[PDB]
RNA sequence: CGGGGGGGCGAGCCCCGAGGGGCUCUCGCUUCUGGCGCCAAGCGCCCGGCCGCGCGCCGGCCGGGCGCGACCCGCUCCGGGG
RNA sequence: CUCCGUUGCCCUCGGCCGAUCGAAAGGGAGUCGGGUUCAGAUCCCCGAAUCCGGAGUGGCGGAGAUGGGCGCCGCGAGGCGU
């Protein structure tokens, strides 16, 4: 005597368990391929890019094409012990992703050019 | 204003402060009031006339 | 007055169109899924149709008073469980190489379970009683058995529940069962059942063999057909 | 209702049973004015609509 | 839904004692007005704690649970064919 | 382990309506002046903005919200008890 108020039968909601696999299904976890040496390929040194460094506190980077801005930002930060105001990406007709990276005002591009070797 | 904009606006821009405020138009509320008597009262008048018909019968 | 004036009544009325209707049980006004609907109207057909004798006999069965003696009787007598089996062997392995053992003992009398086991030892007249489950799924497997049993003059019987018959022998289900021998002391109770059973079965056959058992309509139809015989009685009985 | 000579009428009853309001579409009988209560079913009285 | 059964304001008939009962009907109760109407009141019966009387299924305070309300049984989810 | 969070199970409630795609012209919140290049500019910069989401611990104000009565004590502003 648990009466039926509704005139449908809806399936009873059963218990359903969580995977307790007897092995892992692949041995090891895949080594991460988008790194803080791989996501950035090279800084550009084009005249319209030197002009962009000196005048706008930016750096012009070619970047690995699967990169996001929060990846390009935690890359450029990690490496040229820098910090980044904002990233701003395009895809060159060629498939190379550019990303020109504004560096916070406390902090200069024209110095960090000579550190990374460009100029 | 275009409806998604209503999410920005304050409560008071979207109603007027009443019964059925901001959905219904005064003129229909104040009939809904004085309809809601006379429906109610004349169930009472039928209630007593029924009671008198069964008191007679 | 220990009765606050406010708690009133507000008694509702669920006439058509008056106050909104409440929640009754609807078990007949509900959508019975395709297994249920189906199994429901197997049981209906299986009464509605004209069922054959041989399949009917698998309705009429034992009663509490008889059944419970049977299943008492068997409980002295269930075939060795596993574990219980192991120590029948293990004890003879230690008793053989210690304090003598020819090792035939005396195999104590027990049940006999399946059909093509039973039917052989019914066809051999090696059975005092045979218990048959009624609800067996392909009925094929036990249609004959009663006929066979009465020809050999072997007391057969039809107990309810292939489960509770298949719980004696330690399984899910079982269709038949049999006592070939009994312990001497336990033979008064066996011969008590046997005589009680075969008044009721083996010596009935021309009552069972010619009894069709369905052809029963639905009570909704029956209530209507009978309500026309109060019209036809009360036309020219008045 | 396009491609159809008769006008329809939306008539809101209410579900005798769930707190709600079923609405339907009757083919408008002539003399259906807007604001009519339309009585339906066995015991209903014999008038238009 | 089909049977049953409650109800009962009421009609026919039957009974009747004039209280009433039985059988039949009726209902199953929403029609003058672009009104409101769900998640339950009420009664009942219980149990937990806590407080008071102290016998505590006495009484209060706090907190729950089931029954009626919302008759009972079934065998085809309702309808029309065949 | 306070309180809160998280999860486990137990009870409770939920009609829908079709696994899914379909607009660079239909539906769809919110960015614009000025500046700048050889080529790009509501895209870069300067300044003014704005939407959506998050804000828990609540970041800070303001509302909820600060009476009245009664009773005392105080000249009176007033203080306290309830
Ligand atoms: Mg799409
Ligand atoms: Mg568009």
């Amino acid at each position: 005597k648990k009466i039926r108020t509704s005139p449908t039968f809806r399936r009873p909601k059963t218990l359903r368990l969580r995977r307790q696999p007897k092995y892992p299904r692949k041995s090891a976890p895949r080594r991460n391929k988008l790194d803080h040496y791989a996501i950035i390929k090279f800084p550009l040194t084009t005249e319209s890019a030197m002009k962009k460094i000196e005048d706008n506190n930016t750096l012009v980077f070619i970047v690995d094409v699967k990169a996001n801005k929060h990846q390009i930002k935690q890359a450029v930060k990690k490496l040229y012990d820098i910090d980044v105001a904002k990233v701003n990406t395009l895809i060159r007709p060629d498939g190379e992703k550019k990303a020109y990276v504004r560096l916070a005002p406390d902090y200069d591009a024209l110095d960090v050019a000579n550190k990374i070797g460009i100029i | 204003v275009r409806p998604k904009v209503l999410m920005r606006l304050s409560k008071t821009k979207k109603h007027v402060s009443r019964a059925y405020g901001g959905s219904m138009c005064a003129k229909c509320v104040r009939d809904r009031i004085k309809r809601a008597f006379l429906i109610e009262e004349q169930k009472i008048v039928v209630k007593v006339l029924k009671a008198q018909a069964q008191s007679q019968k | 007055k220990v009765v606050n004036l406010l708690f009133e009544k507000r008694p509702k009325n669920f006439g058509i169109g008056q106050d909104i209707q409440p929640k009754r049980d609807l078990t007949r006004f509900v959508k019975w899924p395709r297994y249920i609907r189906l199994q429901r109207q197997r049981a209906i057909l299986y009464k509605r149709l004209k069922v054959p004798p041989t399949i009917n006999q698998f309705t009429q069965a034992l009663d509490r008073q008889t059944a419970t003696q049977l299943l008492k009787l068997t409980h002295k007598y269930r075939p060795e469980t596993k574990q219980e089996k192991k120590q029948r062997l293990l004890a003879r392995a230690e008793k053989k190489a210690a304090g003598k053992g020819d090792v035939p003992t005396k195999r104590p009398p027990v049940l006999r379970a399946g059909v093509n086991t039973v039917t052989t030892l019914v066809e051999n007249k090696k059975a005092q009683l045979v218990v048959i489950a009624h609800d067996v799924d392909p009925i094929e497997l036990v249609v004959f058995l009663p006929a066979l049993c009465r020809k050999m003059g072997v007391p057969y019987c039809i107990i309810k529940g292939k489960a509770r018959l298949g719980r004696l022998v330690h399984r899910k289900t079982c269709t038949t069962v049999a006592f070939t021998q009994v312990n001497s002391e336990d033979k008064g109770a066996l011969a008590k059942l046997v005589e009680a059973i075969r008044t009721n079965y083996n010596d009935r056959y021309n009552e069972i063999r010619r009894h069709w058992g369905g052809n029963v309509l639905g009570p909704k139809s029956v209530a209507r057909i009978t309500k026309l015989e109060k019209a036809k009685a009360k036309e020219l009985a008045t | 209702d396009p491609g159809r000579g008769a006008p329809l009428a939306k008539v809101v009853f209410r579900d005798p049973y769930r707190f709600k309001k079923r609405t339907e579409l009757f083919i408008a009988a002539e003399g259906i004015h807007t604001g009519q209560f339309v009585y339906c079913g066995k015991k209903a009285q014999l008038n238009i609509g």
